[PDB]
This record gives structure tokens, C-alpha cells and sequence, in this order.
RNA sequence: AAGCUCGUAUCAGUUUUAUGAGGUAAAGCGAAUGAUUAGAGGUUCCGGGGUCGAAAUGACCUUGACCUAUUCUCAAACUUUAAAUAUGUAAGAAGUCCUUGUUACUUAAUUGAACGUGGACAUUUGAAUGAAGAGCUUUUAGUGGGCCAUUUUUGGUAAGC
RNA sequence: GAGAACAGAAAUCUCCAGUAGAACAAAAGGGUAAAAGCCCCCUUGAUUUUGAUUUUCAGUGUGAAUACAAACCAUGAAAGU
RNA sequence: GGUUGCGGCCAUAUCUACCAGAAAGCACCGUUUCCCGUCCGAUCAACUGUAGUUAAGCUGGUAAGAGCCUGACCGAGUAGUGUAGUGGGUGACCAUACGCGAAACUCAGGUGCUGCAAUCU
């Protein structure tokens, strides 16, 4: 018949990365977490206690509780037509902090400066992010740079 | 050069392979006790042969390592028997050497028909000072080439003190 | 290596080196994992280690935190700091281990406020005990033995350090059964013998049991003692007055230097070879194919 | 389908203006085989706005036809004339969004010439109508408007 | 009792090769792949002419052997059993199944029926080297093999020196100079990498930079 | 269907930027595993044959195995690398920053954790586009035989299977 | 790989190499090298209380698992488990 | 700069063959009364720091070295792929349109960075 165990299909998901087997480096543990931090989920195959289910691999939630060897993470999983709130008790080896937020944090604190450094000046700020604007004009010289004129080649074989 | 890159004997390990266990073994054991002083060690079969008449884990034989002073004693006293002439074969390319003698009597020791007579595999392992490193726990490293006991550097040491003969090609 | 050993290109390629502090045979990480790591809801609270090493003679006692950038020594006292208080001979012995432990205990605790409170045992018949928390006010300093690779045997000197760090007012959790005079065939301690080993009453009785059965050997080793006229007996005060000398001032005095860092800097780059630029390396090869090839 | 909905192109031959950046240039990417478009002239922006140009006021498609309608609604952003609008369109203003959102999507009839091609749903380059035909979009529009 | 080839021409199914899963599979009709003077030296045959496919299809093992045979048979008896080196650069590794025949059409999974080789488009099937003085005698060989095969495939003169990677002159350069040295029936080349030691041990003939 | 609480409001089968996850396609095989053609060079006190031999831990042929550097060809249940499409999260007022209270948890320690009091900076307040709005509750129908097309794809020689 | 009486392809003793090519009941795939493997040592946490969580999911049950709380314990010098 | 105790990243750190290393530190190294462990004080425990040694460990340098790390309009805008057509072809398959875009190869450059504490011509 069919077969549908907790870690089935996790061939290459729960593996180890090339020449990267062994005892998990000692920083992994030295990392500190608080209720609120955003965390990414990557299950360490070597670390079987307090693993996550495969579904949460590559998923990313918020620490809701901190314990001895673990963090409680919540995740909005969506069944049917709606999202539920799942709670994950992972070990501090299956979780790393998320640089999805660094962008933001780095942008507020940098937005602090531009803001202050222009109030005590003359307002004039503009600090929302604009997208990619089409290029303004330009003039290109041919000096040193005369155009080498190409045509398409004919059919060679050379097997 | 050449300071304390001498050449002691690491240890000397006699061994009596006995196609059985029982009286026959304890005797071979006893033999190696009185010969060595140290109470000897027994060895179980590694699997089952049936054409060597053995079963796995049977306590098949005995042996004993001895190092330092008392070694060379029993080295000479058995090198006596081998009339200080061996074979080019006898020397491991990694530096050590050994030989076999029938009759443990040929090297002191009475007879006693309650003990019988046995053979010995005499095996001599050399090494140099600073043998340590590759056997201590902390910073267990490996000794550099210009120090690794070699066949040549061992026949040479042997050819000398003992003034014995090499033999063969 | 022999031609029929020899490492394949494939082998070296698909190989994964251990760490480095393990390739060097220096660090048991499996222990480190379990020394270093903190209750994840105790947050940035440092977990500290009483590091006890033995050089080939000279005892090392470092108190150390951990930091993902690199472990942080709060405090460090070495047995070769034991002139100042009163030891010049035997500093790899159990009792210079006890001394360092005490020196380590008293010197930190000092630079940590709990100097006057938490004095540990001053009397020392070495009964089994642990520096207990005080009635209202600061819990003691707590710190764990980092025994390293040292092999845990009942009586080793690595634990002497511990008994002396415990005596000098540190909470360093421990059971008794590795202190000399721990009875095998009964869970039971004879402190008459530990109080011995603390004051070197095994070295003494070795200085005494040779002063009449072999004066050849006694001279070779135990030399330095003669050179200062200290026969046995007086060695028990030597450590007792060492003890005192330490508890009174352990404030650490460094070395005077003589020649600066930059000075040492010079006279070391002397005996240090340097790498070679590719231009150089080119010529060497080129010179080598002029040579090795063209038929002399 | 969503992207057509977002660019407010909910029925055929109806058309809008789009300010060009990565985040829309990519939108246009997604819907090449369904729209035709390009760079509008001054000429036809005027005529789009003048003839079939309407403004959305409490939903309710209000046909422009008097400058009071515009000031009433875009006046807060500058813009107080039907040509002030056009300016704020054709030049891309500091208020293109509010400007452009204001005008109801244009409702152009079928090309009065014919699409010129024999089958519509190929790329311009491939002799079809869809995809970016650059300034060749003015001859189209002007004949649908 | 062999099923007509038209049954498997196209690659309708993913690679089904003999494995620890397969196991029951039979022996390939084409078991030999180098005919003629294969023991010969690179210099001994500069000309190379390929049989090359124009279709993404499958080639029956039996079709291979029977085609290899035809075009070895000809080439020899005409130019001489040592006047060419005929290599087959295609291996039947793909097991075909069949549904032999109470039961109906349930549990249809077949048992192995024959091998076939999976060819791409532009992929060489045959490669033959001689001297540029057999050309017709070769080419005519491949043209007669052509028939033993399904799908359009076409003959091609190799811009290269025989079975080597190196085109006619650029080969010569490396040999009329110093870098080439014989080996078996192929060749090794002077690497500019690695131990300067054995690099001059072997290829002593280099290192003078003349003839 | 009934509505209900609210309203610029929070909304999105879309983009953008930032930051994860993934082993398919390709690719690889003089990289591991497993297949597979061909020579060449080595190695046996030693797999077997033969010449000289009284034998040899003897020499010489011989064919095999292995070792060396090469060589043609492959994998749904191999893989170092590794896309495209798809996919998790983040883009502020529930935000950031200063001061300094609560506790029985927690620290060597008013240390730290969590919850706070008092203060500081408004809409370029933190991308795009769109929004005939947004959120919420209750109750009940029909349905629970499906079929087709492009692309992915399993079985079958195939099928309007 | 190289060495030692009988000892032979296969018995036992020694050294060198050895990224795991072994072993971990079982099917297979993950995982493991001062261990997760091999030997030794001491034991009963395979225990008591009742919640939460993950998978299958209706977000019912069952099975299986996970991280805490409250106890009583085992082991270790200890951190710990 | 060296070196040591403790480290973080865990080969730019590993493997192979050579060579060079003051000063200190490590180290090899001596002893067996004691706690301790062994078939064997080799390992482990203990004692001296004395009797001895740079030989090895350790550090560094060398090599058209193996491995590995990095880069490139090297290959290659190729293989693959998202999107489109009443495009070609009997098919098998293949061109074209708007986008995204590999690995191999090939060439060059590189061969540990560094945190705390103690020490050293
Ligand atoms: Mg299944
Ligand atoms: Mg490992
Ligand atoms: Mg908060
Ligand atoms: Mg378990
Ligand atoms: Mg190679
Ligand atoms: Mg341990
Ligand atoms: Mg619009
Ligand atoms: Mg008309
Ligand atoms: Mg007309
Ligand atoms: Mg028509
Ligand atoms: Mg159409
Ligand atoms: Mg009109
Ligand atoms: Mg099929
Ligand atoms: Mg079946
Ligand atoms: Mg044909
Ligand atoms: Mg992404
Ligand atoms: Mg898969
Ligand atoms: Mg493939
Ligand atoms: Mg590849
Ligand atoms: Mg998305
Ligand atoms: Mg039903
Ligand atoms: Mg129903
Ligand atoms: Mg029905
Ligand atoms: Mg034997
Ligand atoms: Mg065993
Ligand atoms: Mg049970
Ligand atoms: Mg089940
Ligand atoms: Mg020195
Ligand atoms: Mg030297
Ligand atoms: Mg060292
Ligand atoms: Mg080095
Ligand atoms: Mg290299």
C-alpha cells in the first residue's frame, strides 16, 4: 500500500550538506533568542531530538517561548481556505535568526539619520524607497571607440 | 644528525597459538607465565573454522608483551637458540622483526612432563625515543619520516650489537 | 610513505577535515558542547569554566567565559606564580595544584567584590565541603571544572586544584571520590590523608624515606632542596605559609618586561622566513627547465 | 488575469497610462500577449483626455467637459485645468498616481483602419498586435479614439 | 518471436537500465564495439568519419549489432581487415519491457524484452578512422549501415585527427613540436601543470623547443 | 439568505526590493556509488597452465586477476555542482529611541528576563499598482458518477484506453 | 600492505596505512568517529502527576513523536544527560 | 612578530617530499615511596625539574606537487526553462517572439584569518 511516515520523502531535505557532516559548530548554541525574534527553519539531520516536521523546512516564524534547550516558534500554516496558527517546539540547532529583518532594521536607523540630519538643516528629505527608474539620457563618444561591425557567421560543423 | 634518535626495543611479545583450549592452553599459559613473570593474556577464536577444530570465542591461545630490561633478556636467550642468524625476510619494512622456535626448553626452563613442550612466536618491535606522541592522548600526532623505524636502519642496528647474521638475499 | 599507500586525488578531494582544535588533538568538543552551553532562557548569562591544565611541569588555572568571537578569560593564575608566596620547588605536584586553585579562587572573588564575604575554609583539615550560599545577600561565585583531556582518576592532581578553589571560597560543584584517601571498598573518605596530600605529606615522606635507604637517588632528584637546606618536616609550613601569603595578597603582579613588545617584534622577524612572489617562483621554474632539461 | 485587473484593463479595447519602473515594467512583462502598448505622443494624450477622458468621482464615471470638475478633485495636487492634467500625465508628475488614477480607464472603439495584421495575437515584431510597439502605438490609439 | 522495432522507436519512457531492481534482463545482441586495427597508433590514421544521427529516438541492440556487422564486413573485404578502425560510440543500456499473455489488462508491468540505445539528435553512433586515402571506402561503409537503422542519420567528415580531440593542424602543431607521446592506441599530452619532475621524465623529447 | 460592527479603512490568485528554503531539468563519470568499449604500462615467495629442470622463497615465456596513468558509453529508485517556473518571511504608530519601577522566575550581583510608568521624532510615516470598501456572525440548499484541451507525466505496442 | 614455530586461502602475535569503504535487531533512507560504533563501569527515567504542541486531520479520535511544569531517582569530578 | 592555555570560522587550515627554527613556551625526557591503572608504569596515576635532547612533536619556507579556496565578456548568452501563435514537420521533432539562465571545460590569482589571557631577545 502507500506509506506516509513523519520523515518520509525527506531524502535530501534532512541531509547534511557536502563535506559538512559532523558535530554542529559551537556557535549554533551560543546564539541567544528572545520572544519576538524572527527565525528560519532548517532541520539538522544529525540532531534528531526536537526536530521539525518537513513541512516547516524553509518556513519562517516568530519565537513565542523560550525554554532550556528549545524555542517555541509559531507559523501560519494554511489548510483549506484559511490560515491556522501552528506552534513549533524546536531545538536551537534547527533554527537560525533571519536576515529578512536586517534590511528593515538597517533602514530605520539609517532613516533616523537622514531625518535628523535634514530637520536641523531645512526639511527637504524624501526617504521612501523608489524602484528602478528608467535611465536618463547620455552622450557616448566614439573617440578611441569606433564601432566594430558584426555580421552573422555561416554554418560550420566541427564534430 | 643523531642525538636521541637511538633505537631501543619498544617491547617483546611471545605468543603460543594452540589449536585448542583446556589443559593444553593453561599449560601454554603457565609456560609463558614463568618465562615472563607477568601473568599472561588469553585470546578467543575470531570465528569458526571446523577444519582447525575451533569455535568462535573459544580461548584459543595466549601471549604476552614485555618491554625494556627483561625483554632483551628473553630476546638474547632466544636469539641464542636461533644461533644469531635470521633471514632478510624476518624484518618488517616498518622496522620490527620476529622469529619462531620449537621447544621452550631451548632457552633455560626445565621440562616437567606435566607441562609438556611448546613453541613460541618471538616478535620484537623496535622504536625510538619520542615513541610517545603516537600513543599518548593529548596531541596524538605522527612521527616524521626521518625517525620512522625502517627495515634498513634495523638490520643495521641488529647486525651490530648481538653481532648476529642477516642471511639470505 | 610507501608507493602502495599514498593518497588519491579523489581521497583528498572528498575529505572533510575535523575542526582544528581537534586535529590538533587539543579540544574535546563533545565536552565543550556540554560545558559551554547555557540554559536558553538564562539568556546572555555567561557559563564559566575553571580550566586546569598541566604543562610538562607548571600548572595552569584559567577562569573563562565563552563568546562566539572567542572565549573570555575573566581570571588567570599559573603555578609558576608560586615564588611570590613561597614555593620554588615542586610546582607540578598536587599541593602546588591546591595552591593555584586557592590562588585562583582568592584572586577572582577579590576582583569580583565577594572578597571579604566568602572566605572558604581557612582551617583545612580538608573535610568534604562546598562553599555554601550565605544567609541573605549574594550567592557565591559559581564556576565549573574544565578538566580538558585529563584522565579522571581517583587521586589525580587535576582535582587538587579543585579542592583548593573550593577552599578559597568558590562554588565549584563536586563529589569527593577523586580525592586521595577515598576508600575504594567503602564510599568513605580519610581526610587524614587528603590533609596530607594538601600539604605535600607524600613528597615529605618521600624526602624522608630516602634520607636513609639511598642517598644516591635523593641527591639527583630532591637536589634543589639541599641547595636551600630544607629537609622534609619544614615543608608542611612551606605550604601553610604559602597559603597565608596568598590569601592576604593575590592581586596579581605581572612581569616587568624589559624590552618592549615592538622590541620582541624585531628579534623574532629575524628567524622568520618569508613567502615568495609568483614572479620569483616563475624564474625558479624557468631556471629549472634551462637546467634539468636541455641535456646539461 | 490579476495583473490585467490591477492595471484596470477589465474589458477589451479599454486603455490606461502606466508609469514606467522595474515594479511595473515587470507587470507589463507579464501581460504582453493580451495588451498592445507603447509610447504615447503629446498629440494623442491630449485627444484621449479631451474626447474620451472621464474622471472617477465617488465611483461614478464623470465626463470631464469643464475645468471645475478637475480642480474640484485634483485641485489639491496643483492641477486645476484639463490641460494641467495632461501636463501631469505626459510629463509624469510628482503626482502621476493621483493624476492618472483620477481618469477612468479610457474606452476606445475598435481600430477604424483595422489592426493592419492578419492575426492579432502574435507579437508586434512577429507581425502581431500584442507587445510593446513603441511609438507605433499612437497610430493605433488615435484610430480607436 | 521479437517484436517489430516500430514499437520502441521513440523515447516514451524514462531510462530503465539493468539494475539491482531490474536484474531479470537479457543479454545485448551487440557485445563488441571496436573492430579493425584498433590496436593501432594515432598517427596511423588521420582521417575520421562519423555516422551521426538526426533524430531523437531509440536504437535496438539487435539493430546495432546487425549494422556494425554490415559496415565492418564491407570496409574489411574491400580495403583490408586492418585498413580502418571502427568504433561504436553508443551503448544499449535501456531495457524495453513487454506484456506477454484468465487475466485481462490489470497489473500490466512488463518483463524485459530487449535492449535499445538512446540516441540524441546530432549524436554520433559510429566513428571510423583511417588515412585520408580510404575516405570513400569508409564512407560507403557507413552509407550501407544507414539502412540497418531507423531514423534519418547522416555521414560527416571530422575536422579532427582521428579519434582525437584535436583538429587536423592543431594536432600536428603539438606533435611536429613536443607535447604528444604514444600510448596504447591513443595518446597522452604534455601537461603544463604539476610536478616539473615527471613532466620531463615522460616526454623527454620536449624541452629544447625545436623539432 | 438574513444581516451585524465599522469605514479610509484595512484589504490583494500582481510586481518590486531584502532575506530564506528546495534537488527537478540540465549537467557529471580521466569526482564517490553503480554500470560499460578499448588498448598501454607496471606487480606477485603467491590463480592456473608450459620450456629447462633433482628441486628452489628458480629463471623464462603464458593467460588471468588486481595497481598506474589514459579511453568510448550510461542511471526513476547515483551524485560534486545545480537552474527556469513554483515557494516561507520582512518593507513601521502593534514603529524606533532615553530615562527607571514590578516579581516568588533568573543572575556572582537591581544581573537578566518579561509587563510597565515618565520622555523624544507625524504623514516621503518608510516600495509599486489597485480597492463600487473593510471586518464579523448565524442558518440552510444543491453536490459528493464527472469529462475535455495545451504543457508536465505513470501504465500499456497501442487505443476515441 | 609488511612481518612471526608447526600454521596451509582461512587460527594467533606486531606494526604501518586506513572519511568510515564498518557496525548501530529488522526494510530502506537519513544520521554518527576522543561517537550514535567496540570494550568496561555503575544502574532502572521502559518510573509518578496532569496540561500543551507536531504529523495524519474534520484541524475529531487513534497511533507515533516533541518541548516545558510538578515529583521521585540513575549516572558523572562536573557542566550535564 | 614568536609561544603557550582557551577559543571562533572549520582544508586559503588537509595530504605528499624536502629543508630551516635563536630566545622563551611547549615538548621529547628521568624516577616508582606514595593516590592510581595496567598481560606490559607503553597508555593512565603519582615524584623530580633534577640527569639529557631539537631527533621527533610544534612553527615556518620550498615544489610548472595532489587537494582546496577565489575570480573572469574562458566556455556560454550554450544546455535547460516561464510565456505566444490557426508557426514548420507524416511523425519524430524544430525554428521564431518577450523574458530567466546553468554545470563541465578553460585561464589567472591565492594556500589560514583572527578573539581573550599569560609569557619571550
Ligand atoms: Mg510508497
Ligand atoms: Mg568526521
Ligand atoms: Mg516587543
Ligand atoms: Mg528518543
Ligand atoms: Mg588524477
Ligand atoms: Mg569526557
Ligand atoms: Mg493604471
Ligand atoms: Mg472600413
Ligand atoms: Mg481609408
Ligand atoms: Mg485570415
Ligand atoms: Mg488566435
Ligand atoms: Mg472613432
Ligand atoms: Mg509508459
Ligand atoms: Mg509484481
Ligand atoms: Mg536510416
Ligand atoms: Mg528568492
Ligand atoms: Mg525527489
Ligand atoms: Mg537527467
Ligand atoms: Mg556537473
Ligand atoms: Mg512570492
Ligand atoms: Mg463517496
Ligand atoms: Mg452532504
Ligand atoms: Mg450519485
Ligand atoms: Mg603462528
Ligand atoms: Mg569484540
Ligand atoms: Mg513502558
Ligand atoms: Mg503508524
Ligand atoms: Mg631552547
Ligand atoms: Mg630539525
Ligand atoms: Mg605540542
Ligand atoms: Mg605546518
Ligand atoms: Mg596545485
Amino acid at each position: 500500500g502507500k506509506s506516509h511516515g513523519y520523515r518520509s520523502r525527506t531524502r535530501y531535505m534532512f541531509q547534511r550538506d557536502f563535506r559538512k557532516h559532523g558535530a554542529v559548530h559551537l556557535s549554533t548554541y551560543l546564539k541567544v533568542y528572545k520572544v519576538g525574534d524572527i527565525v528560519d527553519i532548517k532541520a539538522n539531520g544529525s540532531i534528531q531530538k526536537g526536530m521539525p516536521h518537513k513541512f516547516y523546512q524553509g518556513k519562517t516564524g516568530v519565537v513565542y517561548n523560550v525554554t532550556k534547550s528549545s524555542v517555541g516558534v509559531i507559523i501560519n500554516k494554511m489548510v483549506g481556505n484559511r490560515y491556522l496558527e501552528k506552534r513549533l517546539n524546536l531545538r536551537v540547532e534547527h533554527i537560525k535568526h533571519s536576515k529578512c529583518r536586517q534590511e528593515f532594521l538597517e533602514r530605520v536607523k539609517a532613516n533616523a539619520a537622514k531625518r535628523a540630519e535634514a530637520k536641523a538643516q531645512g526639511v527637504a528629505v524624501q526617504l521612501k524607497r523608489q524602484p528602478a527608474q528608467p535611465r536618463e539620457s547620455r552622450i557616448v563618444s566614439t573617440e578611441g571607440n569606433v564601432p566594430q561591425t558584426l555580421a552573422p557567421v555561416p554554418y560550420e560543423t566541427f564534430i | 644528525q643523531n642525538p636521541m634518535r637511538d633505537l631501543k626495543i619498544e617491547k617483546l611479545v611471545l605468543n603460543i597459538s594452540v589449536g585448542e583450549s583446556g589443559d593444553r592452553l593453561t599449560r601454554a599459559s603457565k609456560v609463558l607465565e614463568q618465562l615472563s613473570g607477568q601473568t599472561p593474556v588469553q585470546s578467543k577464536a575470531r570465528y569458526t573454522v571446523r577444519t582447525f577444530g575451533i569455535r568462535r570465542n573459544e580461548k584459543i591461545a595466549v601471549h604476552v608483551t614485555v618491554r625494556g630490561p627483561k625483554a632483551e633478556e628473553i630476546l638474547e636467550r632466544g636469539l641464542k637458540v636461533k644461533e644469531y642468524q635470521l633471514r632478510d625476510r624476518n624484518f618488517s619494512a616498518t622496522g620490527n622483526f620476529g622469529f619462531g622456535i620449537d621447544e621452550h626448553i631451548d632457552l633455560g626452563i626445565k621440562y616437567d612432563p606435566s607441562i609438556g613442550i611448546f613453541g613460541m612466536d618471538f616478535y620484537v618491535v623496535m622504536n625510538r625515543p619520542g615513541a610517545r606522541v603516537t600513543r599518548r592522548k593529548r596531541c596524538k600526532g605522527t612521527v616524521g619520516n626521518s625517525h620512522k623505524t625502517t627495515k634498513e636502519d634495523t638490520v643495521s642496528w641488529f647486525k651490530q650489537k648481538y653481532d648476529a647474521d642477516v642471511l639470505d638475499k | 610513505a610507501f608507493q602502495k599507500d599514498a593518497k588519491s586525488s579523489a581521497y583528498s578531494s572528498r575529505f572533510q577535515t575535523p575542526f582544528r582544535r581537534r586535529r590538533e588533538g587539543k579540544t574535546d568538543y563533545y565536552q565543550r558542547k556540554r560545558l559551554v552551553t547555557q540554559h536558553k532562557a538564562k539568556y546572555n548569562t555567561p557559563k564559566y569554566r575553571l580550566v586546569v591544565r598541566f604543562t610538562n611541569k607548571d600548572i595552569i588555572c584559567q577562569i573563562i567565559s565563552s563568546t562566539i568571537t572567542g572565549d573570555v578569560v575573566l581570571a588567570a593564575a599559573y603555578s609558576h606564580e608560586l615564588p611570590r608566596y613561597g614555593i620554588t620547588h615542586g610546582l607540578t605536584n598536587w599541593a602546588a595544584a591546591y595552591a593555584t586553585g586557592l590562588l585562583i579562587a582568592r584572586r577572582t572573588l577579590q576582583k569580583l567584590g565577594l572578597d571579604e564575604t566568602y572566605k572558604g575554609v581557612e582551617e583545612v583539615e580538608g573535610e568534604y565541603e562546598l562553599t555554601e550560599a550565605v544567609e541573605d545577600g549574594p550567592r557565591p561565585f559559581k564556576v565549573f571544572l574544565d578538566i580538558g583531556l585529563q584522565r579522571t582518576t581517583t587521586g589525580a592532581r587535576v582535582f587538587g586544584a579543585l579542592k583548593g578553589a573550593s577552599d578559597g571560597g568558590l562554588y565549584v560543584p563536586h563529589s569527593e571520590n577523586r580525592f586521595p584517601g577515598w576508600d575504594f571498598e567503602t564510599e568513605e573518605i580519610d581526610p587524614e590523608l587528603l590533609r596530607s596530600y594538601i600539604f605535600g605529606g607524600h613528597v615529605s615522606q618521600y624526602m624522608e624515606e630516602l634520607a636513609d635507604d639511598d642517598e644516591e637517588r635523593f641527591s639527583e632528584l630532591f637536589k634543589g632542596y639541599l641547595a636551600d637546606d630544607i629537609d622534609a618536616d619544614s615543608l608542611e609550613d612551606i605550604y601553610t605559609s604559602a597559603h597565608e601569603a596568598i590569601r592576604a595578597d593575590p592581586a596579581f603582579k605581572p612581569t616587568e618586561k624589559k624590552f618592549t613588545k615592538e622590541q620582541y617584534a624585531a628579534e623574532s622577524k629575524k628567524y622568520r622566513q618569508t613567502k615568495l612572489s609568483k614572479e620569483e617562483r616563475a624564474a625558479r621554474v624557468a631556471a629549472k627547465i634551462a637546467a634539468l632539461a636541455g641535456q646539461q | 488575469r490579476k495583473v490585467l485587473q490591477l492595471l484596470r484593463l477589465t474589458r477589451i479595447n479599454s486603455g490606461t497610462f502606466v508609469k514606467v519602473t522595474k515594479a511595473t515594467l515587470e507587470l507589463l512583462k507579464l501581460i504582453e500577449p493580451y495588451v498592445a502598448y507603447g509610447y504615447p505622443s503629446y498629440s494623442t494624450i491630449r485627444q484621449l483626455v479631451y474626447k474620451r477622458g472621464f474622471g472617477k468621482i465617488n465611483k461614478q464615471r464623470v465626463p470631464l467637459s469643464d475645468n471645475a470638475i478637475i480642480e474640484a478633485n485634483l485641485g489639491k495636487y496643483g492641477i486645476l485645468s484639463i490641460d494641467d492634467l495632461i501636463h501631469e500625465i505626459i510629463t509624469v508628475g510628482p503626482h502621476f498616481k493621483q493624476a492618472n488614477n483620477f481618469l477612468w480607464p479610457f474606452k476606445l472603439s475598435n481600430p477604424s483602419g483595422g489592426w493592419g495584421v492578419p492575426r492579432k495575437f502574435k507579437h508586434f515584431i512577429q507581425g502581431g498586435s500584442f507587445g510593446n510597439r513603441e511609438e507605433f502605438i499612437n497610430k493605433l490609439v488615435k484610430s480607436m479614439n | 518471436a521479437r517484436r517489430p522495432a516500430r514499437c520502441y522507436r521513440y523515447q516514451k519512457n524514462k531510462p530503465y537500465p539493468k539494475s539491482r531492481y531490474n536484474r531479470a534482463v537479457p543479454d545485448s545482441k551487440i557485445r563488441i564495439y571496436d573492430l579493425g586495427k584498433k590496436k593501432a597508433t594515432v598517427d596511423e590514421f588521420p582521417l575520421c568519419v562519423h555516422l551521426v544521427s538526426n533524430e531523437l529516438e531509440q536504437l535496438s541492440s539487435e539493430a546495432l549489432e546487425a549494422a556494425r556487422i554490415c559496415a565492418n564486413k564491407y570496409m574489411t573485404t574491400v580495403s583490408g581487415r586492418d585498413a580502418f578502425h571502427l568504433r561504436v560510440r553508443v551503448h544499449p543500456f535501456h531495457v524495453l519491457r513487454i506484456n506477454k499473455m484468465q487475466q485481462g489488462m490489470r497489473g500490466a508491468w512488463g518483463k524485459p524484452h530487449g535492449l535499445a540505445a538512446r540516441v540524441d539528435i546530432g549524436q554520433i553512433i559510429f566513428s571510423v578512422r583511417t588515412k585520408d586515402s580510404n575516405k570513400d571506402v569508409v564512407v560507403e561503409g557507413l552509407r550501407r549501415a544507414r539502412y540497418k537503422f531507423p531514423g534519418q542519420q547522416k555521414i560527416i567528415l571530422s575536422k579532427k585527427w582521428g579519434f582525437t580531440n584535436l583538429d587536423r593542424p592543431e594536432y600536428l602543431k603539438k606533435r611536429e613540436a613536443g607535447e604528444v607521446k604514444d600510448d596504447g592506441a591513443f595518446v597522452k599530452f604534455l601537461s603544463k601543470k604539476g610536478s616539473l619532475e615527471n613532466n620531463i621524465r615522460e616526454f623527454p623529447e620536449y624541452f629544447a623547443a625545436q623539432a
